[PDB]
């Protein structure tokens, strides 16, 4: 629960 | 022949990928079946990423893994450039080196799980088992319903995966070598098998089961 897969702003 | 989708990405990073698409003639899914031929993937710096379900099931289905850094310069270059610049070889756990998808989309129908029978005993989160299943049936397994209904004996080795902590009311997770004779491996066992593509020597995740 981090979780994985598809996101966004300030990676 | 030619199709694929995109993973990570934003809105606008989409849309260069629209562009991109919509130039060379292409078609573009959300989701994947078994006639994409590419995953566009979000990196940084060079070439490393994350792990991302669709992110699997370009390497099982041992297909064409781009980073994205092969279309904001397919754009900044007029023209498609080649995908053997472009491809991933990393991501945030599994390393910078490895090149996944090179001994998948070469090596085929010599296939990792060769001969092998999995069976997925859940319950599991952010991957249906169907698209796990699905996933190991690309590395060449073969999904068994429930252990019971196993092929045992003669030829091929077996296994069960399960997803450790997922495990609602659990240590119902403890008794299994208890419900049967093959191996018990974490969910683990079979990412980083596929991702890696090499075929874990599975020595490492494999959860104790009660005599």
């Amino acid at each position: 629960g981090f979780g994985e897969y598809s996101r966004s702003p300030t990676f | 022949r030619m199709s694929m989708v995109v993973s990570g990405l934003t809105p606008e990073e989409f849309m260069l990928v629209y562009k991109f698409a919509r130039k060379h003639h292409i078609t573009l899914t959300n989701l994947i079946t078994e006639e994409t031929t590419h995953v566009v993937m979000k990196t940084d710096a060079e070439f490393v990423c994350e792990r991302t379900l669709k992110y699997f099931l370009g390497i099982a289905g041992g297909k064409w893994v781009v980073s994205y850094f092969w279309v904001t310069q397919s754009i900044k270059e007029r023209k498609m450039l080649n995908e053997h610049d472009f491809e991933v070889r990393g991501d945030v756990v599994n390393g910078r080196n490895h090149q996944g998808p090179k001994r998948a989309r070469e090596s085929q129908d010599r296939k990792i799980f060769r001969g092998l029978e999995i069976c997925c005993y859940g319950p599991f989160t952010n991957m249906p088992t169907d698209q796990l299943e699905w996933m190991v049936q690309l590395c060449g397994a073969s999904v068994v319903k429930e252990l019971s209904s196993f092929t045992l004996g003669t030829g091929v080795h077996p296994i069960v995966v399960v997803q450790p902590d997922a495990w609602t009311e659990d240590n119902g997770f403890h008794a299994i070598g208890q419900m049967c004779e093959a191996p018990v491996v974490t969910r683990e066992w079979v990412l980083d098998s596929v991702a890696l593509y090499q075929c874990q020597e599975l020595d490492t995740y494999l959860i104790p089961q009660i005599p």
